[PDB]
């Protein structure tokens, strides 16, 4: 950012009376294309005898593991392309020092409300908070000291665990959710930027040499299944702290 | 042997963002707060009751 | 990008930034302003509480506001950073049920403390290390203003032993004027009489 | 379920540019029928007397 | 037509090949309900 001064208008000869110069200035970074892939081999005769179509089971599946491997490289580090340069959401927000252990609050709301705190005070806001489904029984079992719920419009009728504070949780559902790592990531979603740059690719290999053995040569076939994304931070820290961070966790007990 | 990534360097695309990564900005609390005078000579000399 | 477009708004945010550090928290005070800036001027005066000197924190801002109704002030305008806003959602009674919000889970409105509207410092201009909330009477301030932004393009001038024409360089001169005083009158109270208060970090 | 893995794409002759290999599996498991039974017996002159 | 077979790359080399393929299946297929176990439907003269 600039910086602006106070100046005198006495005399020509003080040196608070010459206004003061400032520059602005910017960087840049990339966001950068990296492949998820998996080849899936069988052999002909498995296809021939079974009575379901293997490869209709089989590209759910590999759906699913794309958005588990993508997913366990943007929050947890876990496999993360050396080429993306920006830390991942779990152990940036602990980089940061954005981070509360669960159970240091008199309770997990506690917890929660010091997490959304840490977003805060970095200049940002909270907007999206990350989960895994363990969470719905701790928010159930909110309760005062003389044991009446205080999540909870009492314990008949209600169940609703979608939300806390009125910020929506998102439940992660893939096995992408580390809780050996974070209890909960919140942030603000408009600082992360990911991009598309292929489509999921699937192609039935025939011939090929994969791994040792050639496909054609041991009766098999295989789909081979490709995905091109990127991942980035997107925030600007000028006039703040270079470890300002638009998340913060809580991380297990 | 082949065509590296290397080889192809000069040939490949790029792609910018439209627009600028930054902070959102905003004003002074003071001039939001309290009300203000035009003056007209540098200095206004202000009467105030002591006793 | 237009150059100008992208440092136009930056420096009209500094001016605001620069003003605001000065009325509130004295940093770079200009020697002629003789009243102190609000914060040093109500722990001066003796209207401030520590955080944490009480039950909880709206304890403590109940009786920062109770030091300008015994000055025969009224509160009008509260200031804080978007720090406390985590601090009133955490304000539980002792059976750790909320005391400010309607329950934990669909309730954030954080905007309000005993019916006064809270002014959150987004322009970096705050210092959480000075002051928690600064709270008071808004009509006691005075500003003037004595010329308006004005902005000239330079393309001849030395600036700084830069000679701009010899060098094919050009600079924008940003320039504001600018006055504060409190008005306020303390006849038939005591000279300490102050039309704000403070909370200051535990 | 099946593992993925990330693939570079500088060099034909580089390790991290080959696609990963992974399988996926079942299991079967059986649904036996098995019988309840009872035998009630009576007289015909107790259904024809009965009201 | 791109296989690897047997240390030859046939699309490098520029060959082909066909692969052939057939799937059977033999088991004895004879009931000794009524004889012994021991009956077998065949004999076999073995040489001098």
């Amino acid at each position: 950012l600039p910086t602006a001064g106070w100046v005198t208008d006495d005399t020509s000869g003080a040196a608070t009376g010459t206004k003061p110069t400032s520059k602005v200035s910017w960087t840049g970074k990339n966001l950068v294309a990296e492949e998820i892939a998996v080849i899936v081999p069988v052999h002909e005769n498995t296809i021939a005898d079974s009575r379901f179509d293997i490869w209709g089971e089989v590209r759910p599946l590999v759906s699913q593991e794309f958005g588990r491997v993508l997913d366990e490289a943007v929050f947890f580090g876990v496999n993360k392309p050396a080429t993306w340069l920006d830390p991942a959401l779990v152990p940036g927000a602990i980089a940061a020092g954005n981070t509360i252990a669960d159970g240091t609050g008199i309770d997990l709301a506690d917890d929660i409300n010091e997490a959304f705190g840490f977003v805060e005070d970095d200049e940002f806001d909270v907007n999206v908070a990350f989960t895994g489904r363990f969470l719905r029984r701790r928010l159930r079992g909110l309760r005062d000291a003389d044991n009446a719920p205080i999540y909870l419009d009492g314990v008949r009728s209600d169940n609703r665990t979608a939300e806390i504070y009125g910020q929506d949780l998102m439940y992660v559902g893939n096995r992408s959710w580390d809780r050996d790592e974070a209890v909960l990531l919140a942030g603000d979603r408009s600082k992360v930027l990911l991009g598309i740059r292929e489509d999921v690719q699937v192609k039935l290999l025939t011939e090929a040499t994969i791994g040792g053995i050639n496909l054609a040569e041991k009766d098999m076939v295989a789909l081979r299944f490709k995905f091109r994304v990127a991942y980035s931070t997107a925030f600007s820290t000028a006039g703040g702290e270079v470890t300002d961070y638009p998340f913060a966790v809580i991380t297990p007990d | 042997a082949d065509i590296s990534r290397a080889d192809a360097l000069a040939l490949l695309a790029t792609q910018e963002l439209d627009s600028i990564i930054k902070p959102e900005t905003s004003g002074s609390a003071a001039l939001a707060a309290f009300r203000s005078i035009r003056m007209s000579a540098g200095t206004v000399s202000m009467p105030v009751l002591a006793a």
